[PDB]
């Protein structure tokens, strides 16, 4: 849904299918798994390839900071109090990456 | 030296010499110094505005603003 | 972006002038940041 | 999918059938074939007539 000048919002014809491959493009996949819940992310990246683009990039810890709204916690990262640190969980990564 | 007949916003004497990059989303012209910069050189026409027949024209597909699935390689014109 | 506004809540966002969908979402930049433009959206993918 | 001065794209009535024969009156056909993979390009040509 979309608001015109109207002040309302509209859903016709406005499809999530193209705009799908377009992120999936542009993005890397970050998952999060917890014991109860599932979260799938998709968080911006920088082409160094060509360099006429400027999009502002980070690191994979910033990714998760940034993407789940993560709290800093004295160094830590905290997710409802919830510690994510390099050492205190599990990640998994398939082979390419 | 904009005297580009097709309307395809660029300068026509970039389209039929040497070159240009986009760059800053202008169109500055191709220097020597540019392919250790990472940019390179597009060669496009001026007599027409879609060079290649896609549906985007010469401007969206240089600078790449159009659609992001495109892979990379498909962006010179 | 004033270095006194963490502790005023407030936080920074950092995005692109050579495009406007930075993100490639529907919603450009000035509609993603202030909030005024769907409100299912979760307040943790308001940043761009 | 294009798009408007709305920021955002659409997909309706944009086929890619009407740029099919148009390409393919234009261009050279050329084809990689690896030893897992293939690719087929169309690169634009110069009529000399």
């Amino acid at each position: 849904g979309t608001k015109n000048s109207s002040g309302q919002i509209v859903t016709e014809g406005n499809s999530w299918s193209d705009y799908i491959s377009q992120i999936d493009s542009i993005s890397a996949s970050i998952i999060l798994d917890t014991e109860n819940e599932s979260y799938e992310r998709r968080v911006t990246a920088k082409n160094l390839q060509d360099p006429e683009d400027k999009t502002p990039e980070l690191t994979i810890g910033e990714a998760i900071e940034k993407a789940f709204g993560a709290t800093k916690k004295d160094g830590l990262l905290y997710f409802n109090d919830i510690p994510i640190d390099e050492s205190c969980v599990e990640l998994i990564f398939d082979d390419n990456t | 030296d904009e005297d580009l007949d097709t309307d395809n916003d660029n300068i026509p004497d970039s389209y039929e010499r040497n070159g240009y990059t986009i760059k800053d989303l202008i169109a500055v012209k191709w220097e020597d110094s540019f392919a250790e910069q990472g940019y390179k050189k597009y060669v496009s026409n001026y007599l027409e505005s879609n060079t290649a027949g896609d549906p985007y024209t010469d401007y969206e597909k240089a600078s790449g603003s159009f659609d992001k699935a495109i892979k990379t390689e498909a962006r010179d014109p």
